[PDB]
């Protein structure tokens, strides 16, 4: 491994997988999986029922005290009966690490709320729900906090057109901003640059 | 090497003009059309055909970076010449 | 920039303040998905436009991670170099506008004339004097022009003056600290659990740093001083950014006098792509180069969540691939979200002309809320 | 390591507190500030007599598009498509077709310059220097219409600044 | 706790899609063809959804290209079959099937060019 | 700076600074516009021999994350996710401002 | 005594080893009633016995800041109720039972 | 079987109360709404609209669905009310631009291949 | 030229009063200078 290729540090791998399993040993009610990447990050999985006890235990134990919520985010995956993944990433001043928390949903079933866990959840849970239409039950204000007034639909989901389906002008004739069906005077060109010859052995799949 | 339509257009290096019938001629009225006066394929068949003593001549456009990538051409048939894939410029074996 | 405020007011005490985004809502995350990594890599300099090089760097800080790869150390120096012209640069529009906004208005022109020599530096080494687009996820575009590093060093050594004129303007005036102390306090806690980072959370009197706790590019190997606040104020976090400019400059001098020699990218024509020359006289250069300008590089499958301390705070990046040329998710992380979140609480109890005071004082840029 | 910026004690015998109230009383530090701003306006401004002097630039500058040519007089694009290619706003149109010489040539190259962001990626991915982003920044117009470049207009351009461009070429290849 | 409703997913009147982009539309499910100027097969390992082609015209100016349709460039990924035929579905979507191409295993044996009485002979290597 | 003097005096007692020592206003002493052609030095991949590229391959060496407690398939000690932080210093070469 | 622990919001608390030996008392008396072979127990039970160890051999309060590993002995008293109201909780919660139930086949698999 | 988690009802009859008591909140708003936006339309129209958005999704059979799009009207109501819209948006609901798109075989042959 | 004003100020260009078909007494403008004068009145290059 010379210059060009980036360094591996084997301490923080060890330290990160011997939390992983003592996370995993005091939480086995909601914890499914936990991993450690090549690049020294540490997630956990876990069931949706335990979104407030494992935030809490994260926040509040001694030995983990992840006081600080850095981000709420989700991920469109079509193709899993779970439509949506949802990603809590906590960082611990105390311990100067950070640790990172999946769950997953779908269209119809809420997810509890972390605003009593985190304050910060709030407007991040409220982008969750106007991007991918994930509800979240006992939010103290739960709305649109990105689109448009009376948008319809949820654009960060991988069915939603990029143009999307309505675009604005003005008229004349009812002197205001309406609506209409979107027309493009040119077509966004779609480009198929993904290639055959696979890149990453390492990462190849069974045949079925 | 700009020609004229027979309506009175100019036509393009491209071969561009509107046809008589043609409703889009009128966002030239009262204003102009944009043609470029200088034909690549009348500019680049002024240049003389360069005579070299060797079967394979390289071409890089002149300039060494500022050209081309580089490229080999090769001059064994003596029915016509060859020719530069990106810069155009030709090149000949001595005959007789 | 543009916000609607709408709040609840008992005689002039502020009751209520509910503020509505989404007026530069313009989708760069969907957007992002549809190009590939490079093509991908403008859209941070509009993400946050007032600090460009500190999102260009945490993005190819994400994309380097995720690629197993590391720049060379000439590109890790000249970064960091232009990190903190950058930190300055934003310090100086977010103090300037800040006094703008509760009257000043005469530092913003003495310290704007500073930001246009430092836009000439922007242009001088990419040909852009704001969007650049100079920190690249293999390096450093292009190598910095033979007179750079003198010019850098005649202006780093007269700008101490200004911001001293800065301090003379604002630091002891009476209406200034009126206007500033004791306003919008935050706790440690409260800060610690609203989300908040940066001069957010060291106003309060917390020590955190991601240079100093965990250094990215070669932070480790300069030496700078962390400015703490006591009171959890305005005032202190004006104070705050005053000491953090000082500290910038500091960094830049100890930058330009160790700049180590060497290449600029990667010396991996699959990631970075190769010279001019190369490409045009080797058939191997020529097929990288129409590879990485037309399909672009892979990625190995993967998720990461990549931050920096940014001037406005902790700026992060979740990027996703899916092993192709093009991310399959890019989540962005900005602490202006939070900073607006928790101004509702820090307008609790306090006058209708202190909103304005705190919203310059979370240095707010709506492109990275809204994004 | 860390620092304080507002961890001061102020000093509580009579004669400091007699010159805080001296402060309060007489307002010296507005005076000072005052003084700041009296000196400040006694000297030379920053303000360049434009449109008579121009602002500093550099030969690497993104401005105005336009497409170059080959010495011999022929245009250095061969329709490869890399820029249209790389463009991360979609603002390059390309069609070609063979000439009548057989040549590789476009027949089609428009740029939507209300879509280009001038980021320069067409430029540095273009294998012939065909394309490039010239020093021009004073091209503002009246109507939305005439910032729709097509291949004649760029051809125009490049023929318009093909002196100033290559020197600014030769100044800044050798960093490329 | 658990309603325990027994009743086919339907999600269409939650996805903001237009009255007239639901029923008037026909997405495709099929594994996407290898392209004959390549030999590499990895573009054929997924499962590709996507729209009708709808009507593409000539701009007046600039003679661009223009649509109407916002599904023209919508394209999903699937591991199965299956799971595209429930994500059709479940968006209400009426939808085409085409069952995987696969290439048959062939016999192949370098002496058989060498051969002494067979056809299989080859005339130059 | 062409200022005469007396205006130089006056501005720098209203100021309480030298100004002349540091001009916020550029002159000489800047770079010139034109500089000579710089060379420019290879990267370390730039050998002839010893160089093959699956020995410098950074991406080829990515690998799936470790799994680790896989739910489908002693003393014990307590442990913590990283040794504590330890306790910054106060800056000295200027602990309060 | 010292004063202005240098964070907005946290008060300088005279006599910090009564509040330490009564707040770990506590904690172990709420782990009392936790079932003896879950971890959650045992661990800040070890935890616990551990820093009131080091409390009752120690009557600095600077020493006790540099071997406890936490400094100003104030927030160490927070994490103490921190700890001891997730611990009511997660008596409350009962996370020791197993697991609710396993994701869907393919609920994890990445790429893809 | 299929066991599923409940947003707010148990079955179909809390839905429907839950429905009944968004169309009586948006049945009084119509009335100010008109007045305070100072629309062109009348109450009567507006109220027809009202209901022809909620017979728009009379085919549903499915709690969750009924009352999540209950939470979705109760976010307009809550938008409507606080006046967090323009008169634009409300317009919006007529689509008094828009050209009426015929229905027959002929008009649709006619005009084009759209179906 | 004038090398003792500062940077900025130490190049400048009179504008002629008639280009090439209108009076440009008053209306001028900075598209009137050509490619190399612009190269020149820039600060790309030190040599006119
Ligand atoms: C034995 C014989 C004794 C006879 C009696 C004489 C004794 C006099 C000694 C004291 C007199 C001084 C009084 C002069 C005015 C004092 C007013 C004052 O001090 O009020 C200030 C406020 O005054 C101001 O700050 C006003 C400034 C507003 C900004 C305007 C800029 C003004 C500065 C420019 C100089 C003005 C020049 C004035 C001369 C004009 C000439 C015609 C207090 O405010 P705070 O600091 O917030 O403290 C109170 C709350 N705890
Ligand atoms: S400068 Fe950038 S955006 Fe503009 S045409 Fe070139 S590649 Fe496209
Ligand atoms: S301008 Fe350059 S990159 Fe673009 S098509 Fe022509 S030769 Fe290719
Ligand atoms: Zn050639």
């Amino acid at each position: 491994t010379r210059p060009t290729i980036r360094p591996r540090n084997d301490v923080v791998h060890k330290q990160l997988s011997a939390f992983g399993q003592y996370v995993a040993e005091i939480l086995p009610k909601y914890v499914q999986q936990v991993q450690v990447s090549c690049f020294n990050e540490l997630e956990i999985f876990i069931h949706p029922d335990g979104v407030i006890p494992v935030l809490t235990f994260l926040r509040d134990h001694t030995n983990a005290q992840f006081k600080s919520l850095a981000d709420l985010t989700a991920v469109d995956v079509p193709t899993r009966q779970n439509r949506f993944e949802i990603v809590y990433n906590l960082l611990s001043l105390r311990f100067n690490s950070r640790i990172r928390v999946k769950t997953y949903t779908d269209e119809l079933t809420p997810i509890e709320s972390s605003v009593t866990v985190y304050k910060a959840a709030n407007w991040y849970e409220r982008e969750i729900w106007d991007m991918f239409g994930v509800f979240f039950a006992n939010h103290p204000d739960l709305r649109r906090i990105l689109t448009d007034y009376g948008f319809e639909g949820h654009p960060f989901r991988k069915d939603f057109p990029l143009s999307g389906y309505v675009e604005l002008r003005y008229d004349d004739e009812v002197k205001r901003v309406v609506a209409e069906p979107v027309e493009l005077a040119q077509e966004f060109r779609k480009f198929d640059l993904n290639s055959p010859w696979e890149a990453f052995p390492a990462y190849r799949q069974p045949p079925e | 090497g700009v020609r004229t339509s027979p309506t009175g257009e100019k036509v393009t290096h491209t071969g561009q003009a509107y046809d008589d019938g043609d409703y889009r001629r009128v966002r030239f009225s009262d204003r102009q059309k944009e043609v470029n006066e200088n034909f690549a394929i009348d500019l680049i068949a002024e240049q003389p055909v360069s005579e070299v003593g060797s079967r394979v001549i390289s071409c890089d456009g002149g300039g060494g970076a500022l050209g081309h990538p580089r490229v080999y051409i090769n001059l064994d048939k003596e029915t016509k010449t060859g020719t530069c894939g990106y810069c155009g410029l030709q090149f000949r074996q001595p005959h007789h | 920039g543009v916000l609607r405020l709408v709040m609840e007011l008992s005689g002039e005490m502020v009751r209520k303040c509910d503020p509505h985004i989404g007026l530069l809502h313009r989708g760069t995350e969907k957007l992002i998905e549809y190009k590939t990594y490079l093509q991908a890599l403008p859209y941070f300099d509009r993400l946050d436009y007032v600090s460009m090089m500190c999102n260009e760097q945490a993005y190819s800080l994400a994309v380097e991670k995720l690629l197993n790869i590391q720049p060379p150390p000439r590109a890790q120096w000249i970064r960091v170099l232009f990190g903190e012209i950058t930190r300055l640069l934003n310090h100086i529009m977010a103090v300037t506008t800040h006094a703008l906004d509760i009257g000043a208005m005469t530092p913003f022109f003495w310290m704007f004339e500073e930001r246009e020599k430092m836009f000439e530096f922007y242009e001088r080494v990419s040909g852009a004097r704001m969007h650049a687009a100079y920190i690249r996820p293999g390096g450093v575009h292009q190598d910095l022009p033979l007179g750079l590093l003198d010019d850098i060093y005649e202006f780093s050594k007269n700008f101490s003056f200004r911001i001293d004129e800065l301090e003379e303007m604002l630091t002891n005036n009476r209406i200034w600290r009126n206007r500033t102390v004791d306003i919008g306090v935050v706790t440690a806690e409260d800060a610690l659990n609203y989300g908040f980072s940066g001069v957010m959370l060291r106003g309060s009197g917390i020590q955190w740093d991601l240079r100093k706790t965990q250094p990215y590019d070669v932070y480790d190997q300069v030496e700078f001083d962390v400015p703490i606040g006591s009171r959890g104020d305005c005032y202190d976090r004006y104070l705050c950014r005053v000491e953090e400019m000082r500290q910038s400059l500091r960094i830049i001098s100890q930058c330009l006098n160790k700049m180590p020699p060497g290449e600029i990218k990667v010396d991996d024509a699959k990631v970075s792509p190769p010279k001019r020359a190369e490409m045009k006289t080797s058939m191997e250069s020529l097929i990288h180069h129409f590879k990485l300008y037309t399909e672009g590089y892979q990625v190995p499958p993967g998720a990461t969540y990549t931050a920096i301390e940014a001037p406005k705070g902790e700026f992060g990046v979740y990027l996703v691939s899916d092993g192709s040329s093009r991310p399959y998710r890019c989540k962005i992380k900005a602490p202006g979200f939070a900073h607006l979140a928790g101004l509702d609480k820090m307008s609790k109890g306090h006058m209708l002309a202190d909103v304005v005071a705190i919203i310059g004082t979370q240095d707010i840029v709506f492109g990275e809320v809204d994004r | 390591t860390y620092k304080f910026v507002n961890m001061r004690e102020p000093s509580m015998d009579m004669k400091s507190v007699t010159d805080r109230a001296a402060q309060t009383l007489l307002w010296t530090e507005l005076v000072r500030g005052l003084g700041m701003t009296l000196s400040y306006l006694f000297r030379e401004p920053a303000t360049i007599n434009y449109p008579f002097e121009k602002g500093p630039l550099s030969p690497r500058f993104r401005g105005e598009h336009a497409l170059r040519r080959y010495p011999s007089g022929e245009e250095r694009c061969i329709a490869c498509k890399l820029c249209e290619a790389v463009c991360p706003a979609q603002a390059i149109t390309i069609e070609a077709e063979p000439r009548a010489d057989g040549s590789r040539r476009t027949t089609r190259y428009d740029i939507d310059m209300t879509k280009c962001i001038y980021c320069g990626f067409c430029q540095e991915a273009c294998p012939v220097d065909a394309i490039v982003e010239g020093p021009n920044f004073e091209f503002s117009t009246e109507t939305h219409e005439e910032l729709l470049y097509n291949k004649e207009k760029l051809l125009n351009n490049g023929d318009k600044w093909e002196a100033e461009i290559a020197a600014n070429i030769q100044a800044d290849y050798l960093y490329r | 706790q658990l309603i325990a409703v027994d009743e086919k997913l339907d999600i269409t009147t939650l996805t903001g899609v237009p009255e007239e982009h639901i029923k008037t539309r026909k997405v495709r499910i099929f594994v996407p063809a290898r392209n004959n100027m390549q030999s590499g097969v990895n573009n054929t390992k997924k499962w590709k959804m996507e729209f009708d082609t709808r009507e593409r015209w000539e701009n007046p100016l600039m003679g661009w290209s223009s649509t109407a349709d916002p599904l023209s460039n919508l394209v999903l990924t699937f591991s199965t079959k299956e799971d595209a035929v429930a994500f059709a579905e479940k968006n209400g979507w009426s939808f085409d099937v085409e069952e995987r191409k696969v290439p048959k295993p062939k016999s192949k044996s370098y002496g058989a060019n060498f051969s002494w009485n067979k056809r299989t002979r080859v005339s130059t290597k | 700076a062409s200022a005469t003097r007396v205006i130089q005096l006056l501005r720098n007692w209203a100021s309480g600074r030298d100004l002349q020592a540091k001009l916020q206003l550029r002159y000489q002493e800047i770079s010139k516009r034109t500089q000579p052609p710089p060379k420019l030095p290879v990267g370390p991949s730039h050998k002839l021999s010893n160089n093959y590229y699956c020995t410098r391959d950074g991406r080829r060496e990515a690998m799936p994350p470790s799994i680790v407690m896989s739910s489908q398939k002693t003393e014990k000690k307590a442990v913590t996710p990283a040794p504590p932080i330890k306790r910054w210093e106060l800056s000295k070469d200027q602990p309060y401002l | 005594l010292k004063k202005t622990t240098g964070l907005v919001g946290l008060a300088v608390c005279e006599t910090p080893h009564e509040r330490l030996k009564i707040l770990y008392t506590k904690i172990l008396d709420v782990l009392g009633q936790i079932p003896k072979n879950a971890a959650y127990r045992k661990y800040t039970e070890q935890i616990t016995n551990e820093k009131l160890g080091m409390v009752k051999a120690e009557p600095d309060v600077k020493k006790l800041e540099e071997q406890l590993q936490g400094g100003q002995i104030e927030e160490v008293i927070l994490q103490a109720e921190n700890e001891l109201s997730l611990a009511r909780k997660m008596l409350r919660w009962k996370p020791w039972e197993p697991l609710v139930e396993e994701p869907p086949a393919n609920q994890w698999k990445w790429p893809i | 079987g299929t066991s599923v988690k409940p947003i707010f009802s148990r079955d179909m009859n809390e839905a429907k109360r839950r429905v009944r008591e968004l169309y009586r909140a948006w049945y009084r708003e119509v009335p100010n709404t008109v007045h305070l936006f100072q629309l062109d339309i009348s109450v009567k129209q507006g109220r027809d609209k009202v209901r022809e958005m909620f017979m728009k999704n009379a085919h549903v059979t499915d709690p969750r669905v009924v009352d999540l799009l209950v939470i979705k009207g109760k976010m307009e109501l809550e938008e409507t009310i606080n006046v967090w819209k323009q008169r634009t948006h409300i317009m919006r609901f007529f689509h008094e631009t828009e050209a009426p798109r015929p229905t027959d075989f002929l008009s649709k042959f006619y005009v084009g291949h759209d179906p | 030229e004038d090398n003792k004003q500062f940077f900025g100020r130490h190049r400048w260009v009179i504008y002629t009063t008639e280009m090439n078909g209108r009076d440009t007494f008053w209306d001028v403008d900075g598209s009137m200078v050509p490619p190399e004068w612009h190269r020149w009145l820039h600060c790309m290059t030190d040599d006119p």
